[PDB]
């Protein structure tokens, strides 16, 4: 999965998220076209096993049908119709939690767009029943959860990849996630 | 070398080179959509494990002139021949021909360009074609991807052909060259989106997918339509409005998380002390849980009626109901958040 944000000079914007699902997808690459294919079928629910989430009938496979996605490409706009944020995330199933944390860190905690993107992240999706935190999270946060009876566990790598652009009085502030190693461009 | 605060335009992608391509597309007078598509093509090359023309996508777009947002839907569909019981394991739903849904990416690009494009079609492909033939050094992200899937890559010759050096996965800094995709991209630039779905490339796709055990046919490709959604999902956040896609994506869930949390009125002070920071972060996780509880009711809104479910999920009171069930000093059993299935 990959996300990117964009702001044009005329003030228009695009938040885009794209995926082949899992790393390298289905692991089928055409020897002719070089096209590497999605394992998006994995994202439907089966009447069989758990990954986790019990069989959920509203997401069962049907012909012609779109699997439920974790992706949420977002654009925030002022009342005055001027664009204020273009954000989203990618990476496993932590897309929706990271996106929210990015919005929260900027909109409410007052963090600059780079801090918003670099700040440690946490994740809980109910099923399965665990709170996950990034390795360099504030440990007072860890303790506060562990004493309100959250059973935490540290992530081996990192939680999600976030690309954001925020509007400021000084212009457009942008950040790509160092976890995946991108950098933005502009003028 | 750069502040990353820009006077007029910005592009944030997960690879510097794709960010530049994006920006250079704006400089040459392209719209946001032009820059977007142009950059995604770069990203399907430079982060080939993440996304690409073998996938699908969603685009949220704001038009500063019309003062309006829209969503373009280009996520992959199940083949005509697919059925509810076609898998019996994870292994089966994640590898080989059968785990492949009908790719959408290209119809996506076409519709977005057909509506907001200012540059020619082929212009968007041009710099990515160059990058594919010449090759580029492997970046951090794709390096770890490679490392993570070393075994499955090295044991499969068709992947290793492009992804190994001496039958070992490429490392960061080493040159990746994508000769077959470059031709492909060039055919797309010349012949257009038709080439993929009902065109010079179609039969080869079918054969490739079926040869590995999938069930995708020409008819699937021929029929795939991207979809314009005129009225995206929105939520009010103080002074502002947030746009996002409804089901089948996670707009509804993100709407609920934020609608729950906006009631605590978080500020700078929410994190100024460990006492308050702990509570804040606890509330965040509880809201996640409450929102994920309701997720399990969601699907393709062409197949399952989720009209009222979504209106609820994004409802102001529904959000207020769940906030009142959050205890400041404890988490709860799964049952507590009433996860539903009908
Ligand atoms: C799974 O089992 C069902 C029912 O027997 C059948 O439709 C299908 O052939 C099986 N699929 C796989 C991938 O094993
Ligand atoms: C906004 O919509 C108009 C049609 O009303 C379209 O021509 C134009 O491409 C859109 N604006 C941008 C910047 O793409
Ligand atoms: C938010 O959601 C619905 C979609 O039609 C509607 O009530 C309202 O117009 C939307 N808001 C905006 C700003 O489009
Ligand atoms: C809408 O919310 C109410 C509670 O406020 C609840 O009774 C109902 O289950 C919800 N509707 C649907 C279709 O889930
Ligand atoms: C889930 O996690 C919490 C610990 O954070 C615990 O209270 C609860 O009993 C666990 N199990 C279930 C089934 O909810
Ligand atoms: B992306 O690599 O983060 C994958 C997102 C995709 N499926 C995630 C569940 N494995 C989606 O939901 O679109
Ligand atoms: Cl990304
Ligand atoms: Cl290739």
């Amino acid at each position: 999965t990959a996300h990117l944000s964009v702001v044009a000079e005329d003030g228009s914007a695009v938040s885009a998220t794209s995926t082949i699902n899992l790393y390298f997808g289905s692991k089928v690459r055409s020897p002719v076209s070089g096209i590497l294919f999605n394992n998006e079928m994995d994202d439907f629910s089966s009447p069989s096993i758990t990954n986790g989430v019990p069989p959920s009938p509203a997401n069962f496979i049907q012909p012609g049908k779109q699997p439920l996605s974790s992706m949420c490409p977002t654009i925030m706009v002022g009342q005055d119709g001027q664009v204020r944020m273009v954000v989203g995330a990618a990476g496993g199933t932590q897309i929706t939690t990271a996106t929210a944390l990015a919005i929260i860190y900027n909109l409410w905690f007052g963090y600059d767009v780079k801090r918003a993107v670099e700040e440690p992240r946490l994740h809980n999706q109910l099923l399965p029943n665990v709170t996950t935190v990034e390795r360099n999270i504030d440990q007072a946060v860890t303790a506060a959860l562990e004493t309100r009876h959250h059973h935490t566990q540290i992530a081996s790598t990192f939680i999600a990849v976030v690309q954001a652009i925020v509007r400021t009085a000084g212009g457009w502030a942008a950040a790509s996630d160092s976890r995946k190693g991108g950098e933005p461009a502009g003028y | 070398p750069d502040n990353h605060v820009y006077t007029r335009a910005a592009v944030a992608a997960d690879a510097k080179q794709c960010s530049k391509i994006g920006r250079d597309a704006l400089r040459d007078g392209g719209s946001a959509v032009d820059a977007a598509i142009a950059a995604l093509l770069c990203v399907g090359l430079m982060n080939a494990h993440s996304m690409g023309i073998g996938g699908g996508l969603f685009l949220t777009i704001y038009n500063s002139t019309t003062r309006k947002a829209e969503v373009i839907n280009a996520r992959e569909v199940a083949p005509r021949l697919a059925f509810a019981t076609m898998f019996n394991s994870s292994e089966q739903s994640q590898k080989g021909g059968l785990s492949v849904a009908v790719p959408g990416e290209i119809r996506g690009y076409e519709l977005a360009h057909q509506r907001h494009g200012r540059l020619p079609w082929a212009r968007l492909f041009q710099p990515s074609i160059q990058l594919a033939r010449q090759g580029f050094p492997v970046g951090k992200g794709l390096a770890a991807a490679l490392e993570n899937k070393r075994t499955v890559i090295e044991q499969q010759p068709v992947l290793c052909e492009v992804f190994c050096r001496d039958r070992k996965v490429l490392r960061e800094g080493e040159r990746l060259t994508l000769p077959q995709l470059a031709d492909t991209y060039e055919t797309l630039a010349i012949e257009g989106a038709q080439a993929f779905y009902n065109g010079s490339l179609t039969a080869q796709i079918v054969k490739d997918i079926q040869a590995a055990g999938g069930i995708v046919t020409a008819e699937d490709l021929n029929n795939y339509r991207a979809e314009l959604i005129e009225h995206p999902l929105n939520i009010s956040l103080g002074d502002a409005v947030l746009y996002m896609p409804s089901a089948p994506l996670s707009g509804p869930v993100l709407a609920l998380i934020l609608n729950i949390l906006k009631g605590y009125n978080f500020s700078r002070e929410s994190v100024e002390s460990p006492e308050q920071k702990g509570l804040t972060y606890h509330r965040i996780v509880e809201a996640f849980r409450f929102a994920y509880a309701k997720r399990t009711l969601l699907g393709d809104p062409k197949f399952v009626d989720v009209t009222e479910v979504v209106r609820n999920m994004t409802s102001e009171f529904f959000a207020a109901q769940l906030r009142a069930q959050i205890s400041d000093d404890t988490t709860h059993p799964i049952s507590y958040y009433k996860p539903e299935f009908y």
